[PDB]
């Protein structure tokens, strides 16, 4: 097996999600089905899916195009809020593990109020007082530190409580903050927003209290260039600092498009992967709505291929992933007729790479991933899922497992693909078609016979029999192994009343009779073999039938005319033997008949055959 | 062919009609011709498991082989794409039983858009005069004989509901975006709903407004924009509270 | 070659029968390829359809158009 522990667990989860859609059940939450395995690994992966769920848990317009949802200002706004809610809660967990040694340890004693937690967080991260703080303290801590880390944790209420106990010190900041907490989308009114920004810009552009600076332009979304590096030293603190500063419809203003493009264009992977920590960059792209970038990026880490494919599937089963129309493009690209700030993922290629790894010895699991390509076609019109099953069968040669083995008793035990579509007639011909083009007739027959395509089964069975008609049928020979399959196809084609056009069909049952004629001839059962050839009315034995038999030879399958030489000789040698054992006249007359027939028929080795036939007739007299 | 295999997978009326079937009946009586049709139909929808009656068989054969695959985007997509191609050529002749089975098989192989496109095509072919649109625009007078034309479209529209239903079901919990770009589950949602909004069948869009209302999707219906939906409501308002509220 | 020239008796509404021949022939052709042709056959079947509309047995023709358009798909 080519699948690692993690990859295998995901496969099982994707089998469920397929079993549900294959039986018409409720469309379960894919993101939940993937996070179910994440908990079996380190929390590096669990915290990823947590971000994936929260970033995709946005009210969408079902049955709407992918590009439309992702271009709409409506959806683009909720992404920023879902991310900020993740950066705030994520930071809140950092503040817990900073005070208590373990999340469990914090829980048993009880998570304290965000206010008392933050206070018990300031104790550690600033033990001694910084001399540059302003506006005094509140219950033993600087008022601005409390406000910042409370807003950072996302509890505006806890921050407003701090403000209520410092009404005299904070001046007019109270009426401004109380408006920020009330107004939605973390924005103030243009009039009041103007009043505070100008005040900050007036004489507080450079204040000795960094926490004061941070809060002001987090509330006013100002000084976008100043990264407030004094307080936002971590990467998440930067993302959170900026997403609280982005704006929507000229100076000192930043928008999501600029920010998202500004980040990866100027400070690409190189900047965010110098510490050899891959998820850091992924979180930067995913929490900025650049899902295709983050997916391709994370898909290149050979250790995190599994995770990047699935986060792509989630975005794909939620009409959020922007697929690349052309299949000839690179993995990541920007369509020419699209805005430059969005990118597109060649989803077809993405799955095709992941599959090649474990498609060789783990076919069942491969199909589960090929199903997501059911909705796509190629330039030639083939259904992508169907084509992927053809290529996977041509390579793996797993016919019984994937296509269903058709035993020699008339049964068709369904295969693994039967689960996904009930119309399995084309691919069985596709797989049968190539194997036919590769001279693998004995297989192409079994495959065509699996799809009950007798036109092709009998055609190929005619080719495999004609060479072996006069041969000696011996144990385990190529004659027995082909005759016995032909008879197993004769019964199942009569018991089920199946037949190809009379040309193909007539020749097929005719060869089977001839194969019996030589099997009796090679055994010495002369009398019995003579009777068979007489029924077939293939070789004339009375002079009257020569005219009609000669005309019939003209339109009989060349697979029959080929073996005419051996038939005449065996029949002659049959009469020849019976002569040495009135009757003499009758054999003599029949001997003549064979000669005149052979004389009027142009066929294989007519030279040596016509001569031998005449000699055997002379010895009779 | 494999006979008893058919017989075992038959009805009882079909099994018992074959039991007492004489050659005389086969040769010169309708019930005998009818059963012959049933039997050939069974062996055709099994090797798939008049250029109209021939194509329909090959289409079932193509779709049956698709489901028998290991999932090869090239082979699966090819078979599916072709199956749809063929079915559409004989859309007007498709029976409710053949359409249902086909759609179900396509749904199982994640071919949602394709399934929907077939249903719409079949609806439009069984009524090119739009007898249904006029019958609805006339208040649906009982005793009229356009009802048949409307019913044959309603069978297609219902099957479209099942497709969209199974789609949201199959992808319940799946994210719309992974690592930034869209997943495969998301693109199939867009591709499917595209086919829906790309239609010009009016009885269909009426049936879909009613369907959205039923499922409770004020999300999408209030977001159409179009007056067409307003005008449709303006007629149905004085009639139902739920519609008037919309 | 018969359907274009329209030399008698292959004229007027009798060309409805010429299309029936073309449907039978081409149908037996694709059925003989799928058991085991180019643009010019698709060019014809589409051109054969103009004949059926140009002639518009009201139900026979209608059923025949849907047999032609079925073969055009089978070739393309």
């Amino acid at each position: 097996s080519s699948l690692d522990n993690i990859e295998m667990a995901y496969a099982r989860q994707i089998y469920i999600y397929n079993e549900k859609i294959v039986n018409g059940h409720l469309q379960p939450n894919l993101v939940d089905l993937c996070a179910s395995v994440a908990e079996l690994d380190d929390k590096s992966i669990s915290d990823m899916w947590t971000m994936v769920k929260q970033m995709t848990d946005v009210l969408l317009t079902p049955a709407t195009d992918a590009l439309k949802n992702r271009s709409s200002v409506e959806v683009r706004m909720e992404f920023v809020r879902q991310a900020l809610a993740y950066l705030e809660q994520s930071y809140k967990n950092y503040t817990l593990v900073t005070v208590f040694g373990n999340l469990h340890q914090a829980q048993l004693g009880g998570v304290p109020g965000t206010y008392q937690l933050v206070r018990s967080f300031l104790n550690i991260k600033l033990p001694a007082p910084l001399p540059g703080l302003q506006d005094g303290e509140v219950e033993g801590h600087p008022v601005w530190a409390l406000i910042y880390y409370c807003m950072r944790c996302g509890d505006l209420l806890a921050a407003s409580q701090v403000v209520n106990r410092a009404q005299h010190q904070l001046g007019e900041f109270k009426t401004w903050f109380q408006e920020y907490m009330n107004s939605k989308d973390r924005r103030l009114s243009p009039a009041t927003e103007n009043k505070l920004r100008l005040h900050y810009r007036r004489a507080l552009r450079n204040n000795t209290d960094p926490y004061k600076r941070a809060v002001y332009c987090i509330i006013g979304r100002c000084d976008v260039t100043d990264n407030q590096s004094e307080v936002a030293d971590k990467t998440e603190d930067y993302l959170w600092l900026k997403l609280n500063q982005v704006c929507f419809d000229p100076q000192d203003r930043l928008t999501l498009s600029q920010f998202q493009k500004q980040l990866l264009e100027d400070y690409g992977e190189s900047h965010f992967t110098v510490n050899q920590q891959p998820f850091l960059y992924f979180q930067v792209l995913f929490l900025t709505a650049q899902f295709e970038a983050a997916v391709a990026f994370l898909f290149r880490m050979e250790r995190l291929r599994c995770h990047a494919v699935h986060v792509a599937l989630v975005l794909f089963e939620l009409k959020l992933l922007l697929k690349s129309s052309g299949q000839s493009a690179q993995l990541l690209s920007h369509e020419p007729g699209d805005p430059p700030c969005l990118r597109r993922l060649n989803f077809v290629r993405l799955l095709m790479l992941y599959t090649r790894k474990f498609e060789s010895t783990d076919p069942r699991e491969a199909l589960q991933y090929f199903y997501f390509l059911r909705d796509e076609k190629d330039s030639q019109g083939e259904n992508m899922f169907l084509r992927c099953v053809s290529e996977l069968v041509i390579e793996s040669r797993e016919f019984d497992m994937i296509l269903g083995k058709l035993e020699n008793d008339g049964s068709r035990k369904p295969g693994v693909i039967d689960k996904f579509t009930s119309d399995t007639k084309p691919i069985i011909n596709k797989v049968a078609s190539v194997a036919e083009n590769k001279g693998l007739f004995e297989e192409a027959a079994k495959l065509y016979d699996l799809a009950k395509n007798a036109d092709k089964v009998l055609e190929l069975m005619n080719k495999l029999l004609s060479p072996v008609v006069p041969q000696i049928s011996a144990p385990q020979s190529n004659k027995e192994r082909l005759k016995n399959m032909a008879l197993s196809i004769a019964e199942r084609y009569r018991a089920q009343g199946i037949s190809a056009n009379k040309f193909v069909d007539s020749t097929f049952y005719l060869l089977l009779d001839l194969i019996t004629f030589f099997d009796e001839y090679h055994s010495g059962h002369i009398d019995r073999a003579f009777d068979i050839i007489e029924r077939l009315k293939l070789v004339p034995l009375n002079q009257e039938s020569v005219e009609e038999r000669v005309a019939a030879f003209r339109n009989f399958s060349d697979e029959i005319r080929h073996n005419l030489s051996e038939v005449l000789l065996a029949t002659m040698n049959i009469l020849f033997t019976q002569f040495k054992r009135d009757r003499d006249s009758q054999l003599r007359s029949q001997a003549r008949t064979l000669i005149t027939f052979a004389g009027m028929i142009p066929y294989r080795t007519s030279g040596d055959t016509n001569a031998r036939l005449v000699q055997m007739e002379v010895l009779m007299n | 062919e494999r006979v008893s295999d058919i017989y075992a997978r038959l009805d009882a009326v079909s099994q018992q009609q074959l039991k007492d079937l004489t050659y005389e009946q086969l040769f010169s009586q309708t019930p005998g011709k009818e059963l012959a049709k049933v039997l050939v139909k069974a062996i055709v929808n099994r090797n798939i498991a008049a250029p109209d009656d021939v194509v329909t068989f090959k289409a079932q054969e193509q779709l049956q082989r698709a489901s028998e695959q290991a999932h090869n985007a090239p082979v699966l997509r090819a078979l599916l794409a072709e199956s749809l191609r063929l079915f559409e050529q004989v859309a007007g002749s498709l029976t409710p039983a053949n359409l249902t089975t086909a759609v179900e098989q396509m749904i199982s192989l994640k071919y949602y858009a394709g399934a929907i496109q077939l249903c719409l095509t079949v609806a439009q072919q069984k009524d090119r005069g739009n007898t249904a649109l006029s019958w609805v625009n006339d208040g649906k007078p009982a005793n009229d004989s356009r009802k048949k034309a409307f019913d044959e479209r309603k069978i297609c529209y219902n099957l479209i509901h099942q497709v969209l239903d199974k789609l949201e079901s199959d992808f319940a919990g799946e994210p719309e975006l992974v690592d930034g770009r869209p997943t495969l589950a998301a693109t199939k949602r867009m591709e499917a709903y595209n086919v829906v909004n790309d239609s010009s069948d009016e009885v269909f869009h009426f049936d879909m407004y009613e369907w959205y209302i039923e499922k409770g999707w004020t999300d999408r219906i209030l977001s159409i924009d179009s007056p067409h939906v307003i005008t449709y409501l303006q007629r149905l308002a004085e009639t139902d509270f739920r519609h008037a509220e919309l | 070659n018969v359907l274009d020239t329209q030399e008698a008796p292959f004229t007027g509404r009798r060309r409805k029968l010429v299309v029936q021949w073309i449907a039978m022939a081409v149908d037996m052709w694709v059925r003989e390829v799928e058991r085991r042709m180019g643009s010019w056959v698709s060019e014809l079947l589409g051109r054969a359809d103009q004949v059926l509309t140009q002639i518009a047995d009201a139900e026979e023709i209608a059923s025949l158009r849907r047999t032609v358009k079925g073969l055009k798909r089978s070739v393309d």
